Parts: structure tokens; sequence; C-alpha cells
RNA sequence: GCCAACGACCAUACCACGCUGAAUACAUCGGUUCUCGUCCGAUCACCGAAAUUAAGCAGCGUCGCGGGCGGUUAGUACUUAGAUGGGGGACCGCUUGGGAACACCGCGUGUUGUUGGCCU
RNA sequence: GAUUAGAGGCCUUAGGGUCGAAACGAUCUUAACCUAUUCUCAAACUUUAAAUGGGUAAGAACCUUAACUUUCUUGAUAUGAAGAUCAAGGUUAUGAUAUAAAUGUCCCAGUGGGCCACUUUUGGUAAGCAGAACUGGCGCUGUGGGAUGAACCAAACGUAAUGUUACGUGCCCAAAUUAACAACUCAUGCAGAUACCAUGAAAGGCGUUGGUUGCUUAAAACAGCAGGACGGUGAUCAUGGAAGUCGAAAUCCGCUAAGGAGUGUGUAACAACUCACCUGCCGAAGCAACUAGCCCUUAAAAUGGAUGGCGCUUAAGUUGUAU
RNA sequence: AUCUCUCAAAUAAUAACGGAGGUGUCCCAAGGCCAGCUCAGUGCGGACAGAAACCACACAUAGAGCAAAAGGGCAAAUGCUG
RNA sequence: GAGGUGUCAGAAAAGUUACCAUAGGGAUAACUGGCUUGUGGCGGCCAAGCGUUCAUAGCGACGUCGCUUUUUGAUCCUUCG
């Protein structure tokens, strides 16, 4: 009859997944985050002074706090419906980077350079993003082994 | 209180445990899960046969015991006592969910209209997927007419539709019969009680070498 | 395994490094009573070795002998270096040092137990009491502190780690203690 | 895909589609065709289209002005295809109607429009 | 009286009738609940940016007054 | 026993196996305040061997740890110190070495002259005004115990007397009697000038010839009597204050692929054929008997 | 090709066993006057080297364990979506698209930072 | 965690012993144990692990660059961080749209009891019961269609004419008893008839009609009618008989195309005696279990009446389908 | 009112008099923090020495401890000792 | 800050009326119908055996799976003007 309160429902979430227990790495005690370096909020089991509570874990956010050994985030969570902002304070080793910006920054500097090579011939930019297309119309020699090549099933009886 | 047999044709209650937390569990009397000459080697019984069903059918605990006794009496009256290896491959860990209705005699007079509805254990049952092999016999090849024509009287204790497989394995092992021969011939199948040894090559040397020694000398 | 030996002439696997020295001797006074039995045992050890005796607050109450936790039940001590080699040979005459077979552990160290602790050249002094004692001397190889140093601390392997024969060699070569496989 | 029946048209469908049951959408209203004017008046400078067979050209041949070349159309009002719909039950490839039909859309649009 | 309660039914459908709407959108967001100062240290530097044409170039000759900065390349 | 015991096992990392760090000190050593972003914390490293004591200056980064400054007792042969490379006297000049070597790097050779005439002076240097903020320094004790009288503080002592900047307290010095100071400040004048060792030569000068054949050996091999030790230090210290040579070395080179040398690792063709060299022998040992 | 210090990623880096290790070294080893802890100068501590390459450590070997990683298992199992699709229900067959895994086979057995120094 | 089977063992935990005074010599066995496995399992067990759905991001509120700013705890570039201000800058950076987007009051009248189907699902044996998460709908809603029925499936309702479709055509019923058939199915007291839906299971059929796998036949098989069928040996097991025969340890053969220590009517002896078998006879298909469409048994209600009525039967019927 | 493990369909949220339980305390050390030093077991051991004590040595991935229920973390610690 | 509100956002609070008088309720029973059937009447199946012999004349254990609504509870769907 309960959630209500403060750490219930942490079966596979809040601990350490397999073969990573014990002493923390020291890479994540080194990282640096400016204002606007978009970052994630996730779970941990090796700094037991601080957590993001039962709903947040698995969400990412902006950073507008720079402090002693903490990070204060903006994050969106579902109320019904007034989806608000929330300011959560947390010690740093709960937190991983976004890599979702980390494709986009090399989407920038290619476009500053591929326009820069375009600045000698003019046409054309072609600088937006497009997924795969309907391709072509080949003609295909066998070339490699003419047809039939006939796999027809018969397998049930066992 | 040994409720009638129709009430558990469907696995629709939860996959239950048997805990070290709840005391009060009665006895599942199935203390035998295999009959026949269990002291036989693999070479004694080349033939294999199972008995299998075709549903997600829940199977009661009781006809397992009938499945023990009924095919036993045919096989001890037909083809010798020790010429087979009966195996009923299935453990009834699942529990059924009962409130007992011994609310009589007047001195108690409240318990339950349906407030509340907890459970108590009285027996067990078994949960069967599709093609789950249940009742199997490992015998010699000369008693195929003995086992299946005794297996009729065990199929009519396990409910619903059931098909009958004749294996192509060499007994209860995990090896096909024609596959069984050629890898046995040198060292690669080392004999044991009900099974064999898969690939003694790894390792690293001496176990291959000790198996190399006794087949030469 | 599949590793060529070929014996480069820097050692015949000789003895500059397996020179087999005594790590320590442990003296234990297992008395089944605290208090007066403790302090009468306590004035013994201060002239056997001259060391400050370390006692033993007991584990728990097994109830079988009326003995409990924290009892200070017994006396013990450790002695190593320049003092252990003389108190052992004062015991070997009491031990009649042709000792029995076991008496021995496979670690390369061993020990024994005695009655009548007066005969190592001490005054009896009947105010102190008679006492049966057990002993345990620890041999070793110099370099064994790698399992017990604070830094860069590693284990041994099969060598230079000892077997029961190494002490049984050292028991029979020097002090001439024949093994008594009895 | 259970609720839409999408297909790839021929020549004669798309010529006949904007012609027969085509309307156009200038100033977010729906005033149909009646001349060449209803494209040219509002597709002349910033886009390069001014005849009805040129609006063909930026759809049937597919090009880089296409995305503005069919928000320009109001959705049509196809009638109902006589002979019927054969079942309307399932996807195409068991029973037959909606889905990945992609080539037999032309036998529909000869009727439905 | 056990009738039917506790239940989240239809309640979502009535929330997606007015759109779900990330709070507003803003540019110069508020600054509250932080380190309280840091914040007023900017207030000094907010009083500091006086030159776009007058003092911005006077220091550049004074950069060369110490013949450049060859020494402190690590600190 | 212990078959599947390997499967659920995992380790403590690499330097815990070889016993190099602790991960408990260093993390809360290099726990940089995150408000400062990547201004380095710049700790000082001192490690020791049975023959040598070492002095490093390093700081952490994201990939690892750049070590800007280094020292050994191996350089002290250039400064008149022949033997006794594990002395508290020897601990002083080593910390004194890098204490101006960084001052050549940043050019702060003039300012922060440090404690000049050392006779055991508790001199925390003052932060100067109107110019260069002084380069702070933090102390690591590594894995050794920071008891009152450890030699690692002697490496700090030449560092703090050379002009380096440490939040530094005095209760862990050798000679400062813990019950109770009473700061006998002249005890480091006996420490830094090696008199605590130089008495042991003099108090064994007439007792045992075999004492010199024992420890403080090789002083007799160079005629080092128990009188002149402090002036070897004092002449080294001004020479340390003259210039550290910054370890110029130009052999360049006899290093590459000598000789092979470390048993290149026997690929798949020479693995199974070595097995094939071993498989055919065992059937031959059976074919010998028949 | 190494060695040290500091590391970093923290098993391809581990463990069992066997073998080697030039130099630099690391160590091992030795003493107890002072710092100094100690029941115990063994662990700690101060002094420094006679002896040592045995161990440790490094390097390597093992159809070694372990782990990394590939290929098949397998479009199988489960599955979002759809139906005037059957069946007595149980449960399964199709349309729609994502799509596994242990086992089973093979390959691999530390990569590297800066700081020095060594030179087989 | 719980859990089934034995095996492999130097075992010395060793329980019974055993050859031995015990054995300490020796020898099995049985309990332990380890080693390799093996049958199964998990709502409160996890070494990996999906689809569906969570989260941010997909630039001019930019992106690089200068030196300025800092009354600072940090840091000597009096770095760094953020700030203001110049310098360079493509066409703004995924698709598809916008029936228009954007907000402050009245806290504005109501309403704070609900119901259901599919999957997913607890409680209970369970129900047109309760208890829910994610949708769609019913209340608010008519409607064309299963006669009927708030939800089923088509479609969501300004007044009108025409044309045309998601269920169904013998007829009441508007439309075929089709210039569309292939087979299907015989029902003796409800044969069956259009999903929910208002039913029918466990087990058979020399009922039929399709099959798979086994055999065997033209050196003529089956069915069908001809000859033989015991002795060596009452050697033998069995005496309530064994002599061929309730039941047989055994055990061959002789005889011969074919006769076996024998097939025989709850034959107690010998016997009588026909089988098996071979050949005559006839000469193209036969036979064993197996699998699964419909009918078929199953299967029993009280007012007399229900595919919805009339009714149908190389259909108006159960199935795949043409137009 | 209030706490956990599930019940919960891998974001969170959530049901019934559903299941297993828990709490109205306790601690100047069971707190604060530096220091040293690693337990569960199990092997071979050792007068009196088994289930008996105590010392020694190896294997000890945590099979313990951490006031209390149950989860979670926990290995020169968040435990033992000081 | 504490003394205090454990029915935990906070009234200070014991009974029963077969003499009981009212607003009403099917949001809530006893009775009548209604789907369900653990209960019980009710048959099927395979045969472990019994039946002197003989499994199946009649029987049919151990277990296997099925209909009715007489009761027995279930549930609260309708009638409390």
């Amino acid at each position: 009859t309960n959630s209500k309160g403060y750490r219930r429902g942490t079966r596979d979430m809040f601990s350490r997944p397999f073969r990573k227990h014990g002493v923390i790495p020291l890479s994540t005690y080194m990282r640096v985050f400016k204002i606007g370096d978009i970052v994630d909020i996730k779970g941990h089991g090796a700094v037991q002074k601080g957590l993001p509570y039962k709903a947040y874990h698995g969400k990412t956010g902006r950073i507008f706090n720079v402090t002693q050994h903490a990070v204060g985030v903006i994050v969106n969570k579902r109320v019904r419906g007034k989806i608000l902002a929330k300011r959560v304070n947390v010690r740093i080793e709960h937190i991983h980077h976004s890599k979702c910006r980390e494709d986009f920054l090399r989407r920038v500097k290619e476009n500053e350079r591929l326009l820069k090579e375009a600045k000698e011939k003019g046409q054309w930019v072609s600088l937006k993003r497009q997924p795969e297309q309907p391709k072509k119309a080949h003609f295909v020699k066998k070339l490699e082994e003419p047809i039939a090549l006939a796999p027809i099933p018969y397998e049930f009886i066992a | 209180g040994r409720r009638p047999a129709r009430c558990y044709r469907y696995c629709k209650n939860k996959p239950y445990p048997k805990s070290r937390f709840c005391r009060g569990v009665p006895d599942p009397k199935i203390r035998i899960f295999d009959l026949g000459r269990k002291k036989a080697t693999v070479e004694d019984f080349p033939l294999c046969v199972h008995l299998v069903s075709d549903e997600y059918e829940q199977l009661s605990s009781e006809a397992l015991e009938a499945g023990r006794i009924c095919c036993n009496k045919y096989l001890v009256k037909y083809c010798g006592k020790d010429q087979f290896h009966i195996r009923m491959r299935l453990h009834p860990f699942h529990v059924i969910r009962i409130n007992k209705m011994l609310s009589c005699a007047g001195a108690d007079r409240l318990q339950t209209g349906m407030r509340g509805a907890f459970g108590k254990p009285q027996g067990t049952v078994a949960r069967v997927r599709i093609g789950q092999p249940i009742m199997s016999v490992r015998s010699s090849d000369r008693y195929k007419a003995q086992v299946i024509e005794a297996l009729r009287r065990a199929k009519f204790k396990f409910p619903g539709r059931q098909k009958i497989y004749v294996s192509k394995k060499w007994g209860f092992t995990k090896y096909e019969r024609e596959r069984y021969e050629e890898l046995r011939d040198d060292n690669r199948l080392e004999p044991d009680g009900c099974n064999v040894k898969y690939r003694p090559e790894h390792g690293p040397i001496a176990a291959w070498e000790k198996a190399q020694r006794d087949v030469y000398a | 395994m599949a590793a060529v030996t070929k014996k480069i002439k820097r050692d015949p696997a000789k003895n500059p490094m397996r020179d087999l020295h005594i790590r320590k001797l442990c003296l234990n006074i297992c008395v089944g009573e605290s208090g007066d039995r403790l302090t009468r045992a306590a004035k013994v050890l201060e002239q056997l070795t001259g060391q400050q005796p370390v006692f033993s607050k007991a584990r728990y109450t097994v109830r079988s002998f009326g003995i409990r936790r924290n009892e200070k039940i017994a006396v013990h001590c450790t002695v190593r270096g320049a003092k252990a080699e003389e108190i052992l040979e004062r015991g070997l005459k009491v031990r009649e040092y042709e000792l029995r077979r076991e008496n021995f552990s496979s670690t390369g160290n061993f020990g024994f137990g005695i009655q009548e602790h007066i005969d190592l050249g001490i005054k009896y002094d009947p105010s102190i009491g008679i006492y049966g004692l057990d002993f345990y001397v620890v041999l070793g190889r110099p370099g064994y502190n790698v399992n017990h140093r604070k830094r860069k601390s590693g284990t041994v392997g099969f060598q230079h780690r000892l077997t029961k024969e190494d002490a049984m060699k050292w028991f029979q070569q020097k002090y001439d203690g024949i093994i008594l496989n009895t | 895909e259970p609720y839409i029946t999408w297909g790839y048209p021929n020549l004669k469908s798309v010529r006949e589609l904007i012609y027969k049951r085509g309307f156009v959408k200038h100033n977010r209203q729906r005033v149909p065709i009646t001349d060449n004017f209803v494209i040219e008046r509002k597709l002349r400078q910033a886009h390069q289209i001014q005849c009805v067979e040129d609006l063909v050209h930026e759809i049937f041949t597919v090009g880089p002005n296409f995305k503005y070349a069919s928000n320009f159309l109001w959705p049509f009002k196809l009638n109902t295809p006589t002979g019927g719909w054969r079942k309307k039950a399932n996807h195409y490839v068991n029973g037959g109607d909606f889905g990945n039909r992609e080539d037999q859309i032309n036998r529909l649009l000869r009727k439905m429009v | 009286a056990k009738s039917k309660n506790h239940t989240n039914h239809n309640q979502n459908k009535k929330a997606h009738r007015n759109g779900i709407k990330r709070p507003l959108r803003k540019r110069h967001e508020s600054t509250l609940g932080m380190d309280v100062k840091f914040l007023i240290n900017q207030r000094y530097a907010r009083k500091g940016n006086l030159s776009r044409e007058e003092s911005v170039k006077r220091y550049n000759e004074r950069i060369a007054s110490q013949k450049g900065k060859p020494k402190p390349v690590t600190l | 026993k212990n078959k599947q015991y390997f499967k659920r096992y995992q380790v403590k990392f690499r330097r815990r196996r070889e016993g190099k760090t602790d991960y408990y000190a260093r993390k809360r050593l290099t726990f940089q305040d995150k408000n400062k972003y990547n201004t380095p914390k710049y700790r000082l490293i001192v490690r020791l061997s049975n023959k040598d004591i070492t002095v490093q200056i390093a700081y952490a980064r994201i990939e690892g740890d750049r070590v800007v400054c280094a020292a050994y007792s191996h350089e002290l042969p250039k400064y008149g110190i022949q033997v006794g490379l594990t002395n508290y006297a020897a601990a002083y000049c080593t910390g004194l070495l890098v204490a101006r070597r960084v001052l050549n790097k940043l050019g702060l050779d003039s300012l922060y002259a440090g404690c000049t005439e050392v006779t055991g002076e508790e001199f925390n240097v003052e932060p100067v005004d109107d110019g260069p903020g002084a380069f702070r320094c933090f102390l690591d004790v590594g894995l050794a115990r920071t008891t009152t009288g450890a030699r690692v503080f002697g490496a700090m002592k030449g560092a703090v007397d050379g002009g380096l900047n440490i939040p530094h307290s005095v209760k862990r010095f050798p000679g400062y009697s813990a019950e109770t100071k009473s700061f006998n400040a002249d005890v480091h004048r006996a420490h830094i000038f090696g008199q605590h060792v130089a008495d042991y030569m003099r108090s064994l000068e007439e007792e045992d010839e075999e004492s010199f054949k024992r420890q403080f050996s090789r002083y007799i091999k160079l005629g080092i009597r128990a009188d002149d030790l402090e002036d070897i230090y004092k002449k080294a210290h001004q020479a340390i204050r003259n210039d550290p040579t910054h370890k110029v070395t130009a052999k360049k080179s006899s290093a590459v692929t000598k000789k092979r040398w470390n048993a290149k690792k026997l690929t798949n063709e020479q693995r199974k054929t070595k097995i094939a060299a071993h498989k055919a022998a065992y059937v031959a040992k059976l074919q010998s008997e028949t």
C-alpha cells in the first residue's frame, strides 16, 4: 500500500551491476561541467551521501549550478499535466555525461569546414541531415554462380 | 480438503515458491522419480521413449503416482523386472491455494464470508509447457512393444491429448543413436552410469593422455 | 609445463637464499583459570624470556567449563631472534629431542607440549606452582616477510615455501632429532 | 498501416488526379482550379512554378521543392470506388485491403476518383 | 464501502486535451538557489566592462611593457 | 577446491595488487573542489627505496597525472654526497633540490629565497604581495606511516626551507619530544647536518673496527671521518641554491630492440604444431611397447 | 627491447604451475646509537651495505582455469501493431516489424600517460 | 536456495564385516566425502536480455577568435570560470504539418458512485462478482448490421435529390434459388446454419472420405475347398498327469516339399485329434497399425416453440472461392 | 498516520480487510575523525586438549560485521582494535 | 525550543431500546428470481483387484475427466414512496 517514501523500489536500479562493486574509479572525480554542458542523472551505490530519488533516475538535464562538489540540474518530470522544472542537488559520482551533444558538436565543425571548402567552388551546401533513401536501379550479373539456389522447407517432423 | 480434480486445469494462479519463510506445508508423497534397474550402465539400455503432452496444461500431483504404479505393474508382468529404466521427469514444486472449510461445530462462528481470503497449502500440482517430456522409459530395443503397449495405461491418467514420441537417441543420453557409435569407438565417449563424457580434449594434456593410455593399454 | 629449464650457471639451486632460519618461537601458557592461576603463571615468563606476557581475553561462553567472553583466560608471548635458540635447547633435554613424527605440520614449522616446566635451570620456588606448557617454534626463509610487509607485499608460491620434510630435515640434520614414525 | 492504404501511382493517375478531383489552397481556403492562375499568383517569385503540368513536374518527378508542393494542395475528396472494396478487413497480402500495396493502386484510382 | 476507487482511468486522456507544454520557453533564466556568492561576485564584474573603445587598447601596450609573458606558461 | 570461485571473483585494481596506492588517501588527496574547474591541485610525491629516496611534483588531469618535477638521490653525487643516500640529512637536500628547480621553470629564482641559514627553523614562508602569487604545495605520505619522526618530512623540510608553500605544522618532527614540546628547534640542526648519524660514527669510532666493516661502511673506503659531514652539506646547499642541472642527458641512443629480448609470443602456427610435436610423441610411446 | 616513480583504463591485466631475467634498478639481506614504535628492531623505525638472484617483481610457456571477443545457435524462442482466423476451452497458425541468450566452436592473454634512467 | 538419479574414486569419516587375537596384513560392502555429471524449478534468485514506452539534443538565444572585465573565497599569465564588446561566417542544419499559435484574471456553472471488451492481471474453485495498469468506447450517442440487445462491427447524425460501399440474396427481405463450380455431409425423436453468441469434454467406429509409415504379392498372395502333422522319446520337467500336451528346466534333431520334447476345447492316464507348415486349388492387388475432415456415441428438465420463422439434403447445409 | 520486499506488465506512478514483515526504541559512543590492523570459515598443528578454551601457519571476494525489521552498499572501510 | 493532541493536520465522550417514534437507501443484507457450483444428488473412462476359476456377469479401488439447480453457501444485479 506504499511508495511514500524515500527509497522504496530500488531492486535492480540503485545498486551496482555485476562485477563493478568495491572502490569507485577515480575518473569521474575529475570531470568538469560548465553552464550548459547538458548532463545525465543516474544511479549509483558507492557515494552514500546523496541520491536522486525514486522517479528521476534515467533522466538527463541542463546544469545551472556550479558549486563545491555538487551539481544542480533542470529536469522534466510528468505531473498530469503541468510538466515543470526541478532543481536537484547531487554529489558528482551519480552523474554521467550526455553523448547526445557529442555527435552534434562534430556536426558543427564539419559544417564550418565543408562550407569552407564550398567557399572555393560555391555549389552546393548539402549540409543538412538525411537518412537512407530509396537507392537506385542496378543491373546484377550472377557472377557468382547462376540461379536455383532453391531452399524450400520440409522441416516439421521431429 | 483434497478438493476434486476439475479445479486446476489451468495454470492461472501465480508461479508459486516453496519457501523458508512460511511453515505449514503438507507432504508430497512422490518419493520416487524413476523406476527400473537404476544400477544399469548405459550399454544395458540402448532404447529410449518418453511420454509427452501438447498444452500449457497444469498437471496434478496425483497421477504422477499413478504414472508410477500403473506402468510398473504392467512392466513387471511382461518383460522382466529390471529390463527398463522408468523415469518420471517432473517435480511438483508448485502449490495450490486453499482456505480449508472446517468452520463447523459452532464454537468458532465467524471466520470468513469472504473477509478475508488468504491461502493455506494442501497439496502440489505441476506446470507443463508445450513438448515438456514427462514420463520416460530407457530399456533395450526388444521391448518397444512392451513399453508403449503399457504406456497406453499411463496416457489415460495424464489428461487431455497426448502424443507419443519414439526417440532416435541412444537411451537417456543427449546423443543420437547413429551419432553414438563412431565417437564412442576410440576415446571421445567415456562411459558412466546414465551418461557419457563429452570431449575430454580440453584439457589440458594428461586427461587426454590418461584416456589415451587405457585404450591402448 | 612446456618451459625449458636449461640451468644457466648462476645457481645449482644451491643455498645462498634457502638458508632456513628461525622466524620465531611462540610460547603459550594455556591455563584453564584466570586470576591467581594467571598471575602465578605470569611471574614464570618474566624470567624464561624476560618479555612482557600477552594474555588472552576469551572468545565467548561455551558454558561447558564455566568460562565466558573476555575472561583473560590464558597467557602467551612471542620470542624471535637471539633468544629463542637457547630456550629451545633447554627444552630439547626435556623433550628428549628424538621427537615423535607429529609434532609436525606441513608448513615447515612445528611445536610440542611439555610437563614440569622447572627443569630448564630455574629455581622451583613453591609459591609459584607447577605448570605444563606447550611450545611452537617457527622456522622460515629470509624473505618470508613479503607476505607480512606493509608495502609491495606478495605471497610465495611453492618455493621458498616450506614442507614438513624441510623441518624434518632440519630437525634430524642438526640437533639429530630422529623422526620416530610411530 | 492498418488504417491507410498507400500506393505508388502511374503516369495517368497523377495527371488525372490534380485535374479531376484536385483543389488548391491559397490563403488557407479551398478554391479549385478554373485556370492556370491559382498556382501562378502565389508561386511565382520564391518558387518557380506557373503551369499545372509544372506542378506535375515537382511531384511526379520528385525534387527539392516538393515539400511546399503538396501542402499547396488541399486534400482531395475521392468519391467511392464502384465494384466496391473487396473486403476492407486485413492488410493486403492475406485478405486484401490496406497497406503495402504499392503497385495495384492504379486499379483503385481509376475507379475511386 | 468498497465500490471502485484509487483509479487512474480516463485521467490521462483528459490531460492530453490541453497540450503537455514544457514550462514556457525562456532565455535569461533566474539565478536563484545557487551558490549565493558566486552570484554577487559577478556584480562586481558587472560594474567592470566600461570600455569598448577607450581602455580596451591601453593595456595592450602595457602588455608589451613587461616584454610579453614568456615565463608563466605552466602556472 | 575453488573451481567456480574464480568466476565470481573480481579484483582490486592493479596498484592494489602490486601494493602501490591505497585509493583512500589519493582520492581524498586529489578531491579537487569543483568550483575551481581544472586549476591543478599540484601535490608533492615522495617515495623511497632501500638505497634511494625520491621527490616528485605532479598533478592530476583527466587522462592521468603529469609529473612536472622529479628528483633522486642519484643526482647528489654531483653535489659532493657520495654515500648515505637514506639520511635525514640526505632528506633535506633532496627536498631542497626541487625547491629551486621549479623556480627555474617559472622564473621565480629571485623571489621566495626560503630559509637560508638552516639550524632547524620552523619557517613557513610568507605569501608576498604586489606580484606573483606563490605556488602552493601539498604533501603526500604515500603508503608509509606519518608517525612523529618519519624521514618523509625531511624531504618536506628542504622543500619548505627552499621557498615552497605548504600548510605545514610541526608536531610530526623527529626530536620534537611528544611528551611534551618544548620545541627543541636545534634538533634539526643535528638532523639536517647529519649529526644524529655523525655521532654514531664517533660513538663507534673507538669501540669496534668491525663497526666500520658493518654499517657506515665505505666511509672508510673514502676516508670519510666523523668530523666534516655538515660542510659537505653546506657546500652542496649553496650549490643547490646555485643551480640544479635539470638532468640533461644526450647518449641518444643504444636502446632499440636489444636484443629481442622478452620472448615474442608464439602464434597459432607454433602453438598447435608444438602440440603436434607433443601429440605424436605420446602415440609413439604407445607404439614403442607394441 | 626493458627499469623505476606516479598513474590511467581497472581481468586480454587473474590464478595454478613451469621457465628465464643483460644493464639500470627494484628488492632481498644486515645492524640497533639516535628519531621511533615495539610483548617481540620480524611486521613498523633509524642507520647501509657484506652476501643474493632463490623468491618477489618483470618476461614467458600450459590443446591451463578464468575472463575478452568473434562466429553459429536463429529469425528459433518472446514480441509492439491488425483481423468476420480457426479450436470445446487450453493454446496455437498467419499479416505487420523490431529480434535475443546460455550453451556450442574459434580467436586473443594487458593497452597505455608523463617523468626519468638503463642499455644485453 | 530448494532439488532426482547413479557413477568416479586415494579414501580412512569410516558403519557391517571378512581372511585375522584384531588386524595395525588383507578384503569387499555401507555410510560420509570429493570429482565429473544428470532429472527437473523459483512472486520476495540472478551471470546476459529484447519489442512496446521513458529522457535530452538535432544551431543566427549560433559556431569558432581577440583582449577586456572579477571588490572573490580559487589562480602570479595577476591563468581559470562566467560576464560585457569587437573580428570572420551560405542558402540554418531530420521528416511531416499547422484545422492558427500566445497568455493573465473570474478559480467561472458542473463533477468528484461509474461501466466494458481484447491483450497484460491479482483476489477466489468461482460467476453477468470483485481489484487494477495501458489504451479505445458506454454515460453524452442517434445509428446502418448478428431478428432481438447503452458498448459488438461498419460510421461518429445541418435540410434536401441522385450515384456508390464495410454484413448478406430461396423467402417473408430489398438483392442469384447465378449461362460459378470442385469435392463435402446421412443423421431413427434439436444432423448442422454465420465471431462475443447464449456451448459441449475424457474414450472408440469392417460409418464414410482423404492421408502418412509398415508389410506382402505375380518364384501367383489373400479369402476359399485338398495331403501330412510325429517319433529318437514314457529320453526329459511335470504323478491332481506328462506318455507331445494344467505348468516345463530344457533340447536337439532323426524323419522330411512340410511333422515342432508339439497347437488344442479350465482334455488328471496312453490316446483320439486338427493346427503350424509345405504343395493342390485361384491368379490381381491384399494386409498391419498409424494420423485427422465432417457425421457418430457421448448428452438428462421441468408452460408447448425456436439456426429468427417458413424451410431446405448432387442444398438455402458445415469449407476454400471465383463474379 | 506511518517503513521495507514483492504484488507491478524492464521510466516513475498505483489499487482491495492481497503476501512476508517492521516501527512509538536505542547510542558519549553504537558520535566526529586520523591511526594502525583484517573477518564467515577451513586445513595442518601443538602438556592437560573432544563440541571442549589458547597460540601458530596457510587458503581465505566477503559465504561476516555494521543497535533494531527487510533491502541495498560495505575489504589497508562504512568492520576489529586504538 | 519544550509541556499535547497515536481516531496521527488535532472535538472533551459509556451504554441500549421485543414501547422505540423519522429523513431516506437497493450506494446496503433477511425473502422471492439471476448468472457460478468448493458442497452435495449425477454419470463416463482405463482396469489394481474381487467375484471358487474367470480382470469387465454384476463389480470396479488408485487416479483420469464431465453435465443438472432439488438444497447448501457464494454474490448484491432488480423491488425499501
